[PDB]
């Protein structure tokens, strides 16, 4: 009933110790060029260090907010070292939600020229609640979240015209 | 009642999938049967009614 | 360990604690720890996620 998309962690200001430009891949091409998702930022190390990441967001919107993030799982340790650190963790928790993630580094079957994996996660933030992201690597970070209120419906899979 | 009949399950939720389908198919069967009979029975009565009225008209005369 | 001597099912509950800081963790308990519960049916290991939450 009241859906809207807003920049939760601005690219220009939110990530001073990390690289937010180099987070593109051939797996998500835009104009035939290496790109990435608009609503998430793939953070890579700045220089030769990836310092402990710590960012939090209080929901100031008068409704539930939908947060999404991703955890990256590179195929090789040489790749892992080159993007981020060796032993890492990602930790997300609100007042309701709480999960730690641990980067499973492995060479998987090649999908879309890609031998790595990227798991996608989400949670709803209560009106007035706080959500903390913490990491030492591998965290695909949120850039855009969605503010909303639900109404108790379905999904049609059809080629039928609209009018 | 306002309903969205559709539902979506993954490759590991085949059982609730089939529970959902059982719900859709059980209601289908109930409605189909009842609708058929409701028609068959009220159609008998309608036609009887019409016969009844004529009869009563001829009998009054 | 506990053997169920009652002639019926027994309901067991327990909790795993996750402190905010390593200084707190050290002061209550050791640095690297684990909790392990198993019956003949149930079996799970737990690993203390130490983090500052809301």
């Amino acid at each position: 009933s009241s859906f809207e998309r807003f920049e939760i962690f601005p690219k220009t200001s939110s990530w001073p110790n990390h690289d937010s430009n180099k987070g593109v891949t051939a797996a998500c091409p835009h104009a035939g060029a290496k790109s990435f998702y608009k609503n998430l930022i793939w953070l890579v190390k700045k220089g030769n260090s990836y310092p402990k990441l710590s960012k939090s967001y209080i929901n100031d919107k008068g409704k539930e907010v939908l947060v999404l993030w991703g955890i990256h799982h590179p195929s090789t340790s040489a790749d892992q070292q080159s993007l981020y650190n060796a032993d890492t963790y990602v930790f997300v928790c609100s007042s309701r939600y709480s999960k730690k993630f641990k980067p499973e580094i492995a060479i998987c079957p090649k999908v879309r020229d890609q031998e790595g994996r990227m798991n996608y996660y989400w949670t709803l933030v209560e009106p007035g609640d706080k959500i903390t992201f913490e990491a030492t690597g591998n965290l695909v970070v949120p850039r855009y979240a969605f503010a909303m209120e639900r109404n108790a419906s379905g999904i049609i899979i059809s080629d039928t015209p609209v009018h | 009642q306002f309903t969205a009949v559709g539902k979506e399950f993954n490759h590991l939720e085949k059982r609730i999938e089939n529970l959902n389908k059982k719900v859709d198919d059980g209601f289908l069967d109930i409605w189909t049967y009842n609708a058929e009979l409701l028609v068959l029975l009220e159609n008998e009565r309608t036609l009887d009614y019409h016969d009844s009225n004529v009869k009563n008209l001829y009998e009054k005369v």
